[PDB]
């Protein structure tokens, strides 16, 4: 069984999942005749002076600069200064093909064992920023790349490198709950024939007014419970889920400020830990000399925090998957440069449109328990907590080629 | 599809407890019953929009 | 699931007398069942060939040089604790294999196996493996009763 | 200014490591660098001190499949912190070392 | 009264019993019965990703 | 207990107290030890970690 293109086993990503989704890799981008390159140059090779003849030397690989490997650990938020040092990482040169993407999804098949990328030779690619023009600060061992980004379809996109990814939606492809539509039943055109030999007459008449579907689903649900998952004849209830169909908007549980901290925990709020000497004193007259082997890193004032709201974040990611992205067309837009394909009801159409804010947020119908008056024409068992097509899609694999 | 197969299974009643209920059920008043747990009939009848 | 014919229907016939009419969920299920702890389940893995290289299996074997790039600049290097700082720069990922979409890696094989718990498995010495009596039907039989057997 | 996390993958992230990737055998971990260990492999300061290999079991790992890790079912489930019973038979005693039954 | 053999398991067979006469569900802390058993979705879990 | 649960600015490239570095790349002379400057080029590089 194939289930083509539109099968989509999860939510979210599974190629850099941690990275915000506006974030760009190492790369070179192309506008008019200028190229523009961004960077992030973790290591160190220090190199002061001209950072030329050391630019030459530390040759390169397809794994040797590692994207893993960056600044030791316990370096702190350490300013690397641009004079007496210089920078050194990856970057993806132009001229390759596919379309640029961001961080957030962005996948490059292997290309040996040791985890290279590149399809042709590796190079070196060098920038300064400095007010010297004599000086190399990074090198860079460049890449090429086809460019696949699966699983995320453009949230945005501004003409080449501004552009924000979204995963795509998830879609659960299996058969159906006790695999109706496998089998002709009510089809005059196509019957089944059980009968003796001589085949004079069959016993099987089977009429257009009548549903053998629907009468083995009734009688199924009279003989047993409907919770318990039967694999062998596929028996599981197409569900949707209560708190979704019917969101019960009752706020969040506020509490303390959920604080974020700096790991380093000691700094200015503006300035890295000033570094310091003790002092030792004198006594019965002011005066204070420096000691002998001390060195002090000192931070001064408070510690700097940011503030999340976790339960208003926590829950308006709830109301966005679950309720807003399963609205009707009615109340969705398609974003700026994009184009979709032309029919509606393909994969390609839904996954593209995107819907409007103020639709659904964590204010509407606030302390009410009351479903969207725009829901109610909105089949709720197409839903990705439809948890018996999610049994029945997981009891297959999880590709897109399966030997059922 | 690449092949498919039909399974039964043949419950090993004695040959003589067998003959007795075979008998049985040739007669024409022991005649086997059943019925649609549905009972219904299915009639389609189209809306226009609005 | 990798569960045969022959063994799926001697379970169920010694713990619900089911077989011989249609398998269903059966009415009152104990602790220690089948049907409640037999849990089937699947997955698809690549071929890994010569095109695809399994740079899994080859960090198993070296993990102090990396092949494995996902989330880099977001987490530790994979040869040292997870627990630890961010490290790297933001960069593309080469792994694991897109499995379904667009880009989808043809020649997948799948794999199948179950798992159960709490289960001892049972063969009754019956005659249909049916629950006909405590004291079984081969139990009272004069062929093994009266006589001496030496079973391996 | 603002930062930026993905906050439903980190509540997931934190679910994977903490029960799977931290029950792994004795295989799939490694003592850090500069840390002793007691001897014997069956003691608390030798479970205590391992940690697991980085990315065997990640937010990835077998993408949208019900599927178990082939290493975890050789692997006893019951030996976990989140059996109700075990931790309801332990709190039914009290939290300290020494306790009076 | 009490031939106590090897070949027996007597706390295996009050186990069975009792999971034939009542519902492992109940935690009946006056004989400490309260069952071994683990989470659903760390043995075998679904990888659905992230909402 | 889990791995960090770190937060970062939706840029990703950035000097930890400074907007990133503006500048020029370019390329060298080949074994003279001598970088000029090359036209129609412009970058922006954070130097540290994120």
């Amino acid at each position: 069984l194939d289930r083509g293109p539109s099968f989509k086993p999860y939510g979210g990503t599974a190629y850099n999942p941690l990275a915000p989704k506006s974030a760009p890799i190492n790369s070179a981008f192309t506008v008019g005749n200028d190229t523009h390159f961004v960077a992030q140059l973790p290591q160190t090779y220090a190199a002061g002076g001209t950072g030329v003849t050391e630019a030459i030397q530390q040759q390169v690989s397809g794994v040797d600069p590692n994207p893993q490997v960056g600044q030791p650990n316990y370096a702190g938020p350490v300013v690397v200064n641009t004079t007496n040092n210089a920078g050194l990482g990856r970057i993806v040169s132009a001229d390759s093909e596919g379309q640029q993407f961001p961080c957030y999804g962005a996948y490059a098949p292997p290309q040996s064992a040791g985890g290279d990328v590149s399809t042709a030779a590796v190079t070196k690619t060098y920038i300064n920023t400095t007010n010297n023009n004599g000086r190399v600060s990074g090198t860079m061992a460049t890449d090429t790349i086809t460019w696949e980004n699966p699983d995320a379809h453009f949230a945005d996109f501004v003409d080449d490198r501004r552009a924000t990814a979204a995963g795509n939606r998830p879609n659960y492809i299996g058969f159906r709950d006790n695999f109706i539509g496998m089998m002709y039943y009510n089809s005059g055109s196509n019957t089944g024939s059980f009968s003796s030999q001589t085949q004079q007459l069959n016993i099987v008449l089977d009429l257009n007014d009548r549903n053998s579907e629907l009468s083995y689903q009734y009688l199924l649900a009279d003989l047993t419970s409907r919770w318990h998952y039967f694999a062998l004849w596929n028996q599981a209830v197409d569900d949707y889920d209560h708190h979704v169909r019917i969101l019960e908007n009752d706020g969040y549980e506020e509490g303390p400020p959920n604080l974020a901290f700096p790991p380093h925990v000691i700094s200015n709020p503006f300035a890295p830990a000033a570094v310091g000497t003790g002092m030792t004193v004198n006594e019965q007259q002011q005066t204070a000399a420096v000691t002998a082997n001390t060195v002090a890193l000192i931070g001064y004032g408070n510690i700097p925090a940011v503030e999340m709201n976790l339960p208003a974040n926590l829950k308006r990611t709830f109301l966005y998957s679950n309720v807003a992205m399963y609205l009707p067309d009615t109340y969705k837009f398609t974003p700026a440069n994009v184009d979709l394909p032309e029919n509606h009801l393909s994969y390609g159409y839904i996954n593209g449109r995107l819907p409007l804010p103020n639709i659904v947020d964590t204010w509407t119908d606030i302390g009410a328990r009351w479903s969207l008056d725009v829901m109610d024409t909105v089949n709720p068992f197409n839903h990705h907590r439809n948890t018996g097509l999610k049994y029945r899609s997981q009891l297959l694999g999880n590709g897109r080629y399966c030997d059922f | 599809y690449t092949q498919i197969n039909l399974y039964v299974s043949f419950f090993p009643m004695n040959y003589d407890t067998q003959s007795e209920l075979e008998l049985m059920l040739r007669n024409a008043t022991n005649d086997q019953n059943f019925s649609d747990y549905l009972g219904a009939v299915n009639n389609l009848y189209q809306i226009p929009a609005g | 699931s990798n569960l045969t014919k022959d063994f799926f229907m001697v379970q169920m016939a010694a713990s619900y007398n089911q077989g011989y009419q249609g398998f269903n969920w059966p009415n009152c299920t104990k602790h220690y069942g089948f049907i409640n702890n037999f849990e089937p389940m699947s997955r698809q893995v690549p071929e890994y060939g010569a095109n695809y290289p399994n740079l899994m299996a080859a960090y198993l074997a070296n993990p102090q040089t990396m092949p494995i790039w996902n989330n880099c600049g977001f987490q530790q290097k994979t040869a040292t604790n997870v627990l630890l700082e961010r490290c790297g720069h933001p960069y593309v990922a080469n792994w694991p294999y897109p499995l379904s979409g667009r880009n989808a890696v043809p020649n997948q094989v799948t794999e199948r196996k179950f798992l159960v718990d709490r289960y001892l498995w049972q063969i009754p010495f019956s005659s249909n493996f049916l629950n006909m009596g405590t004291l079984t039907d081969l139990g009272q039989n004069v062929m093994y009763a009266n006589s001496s057997h030496s079973l391996n």
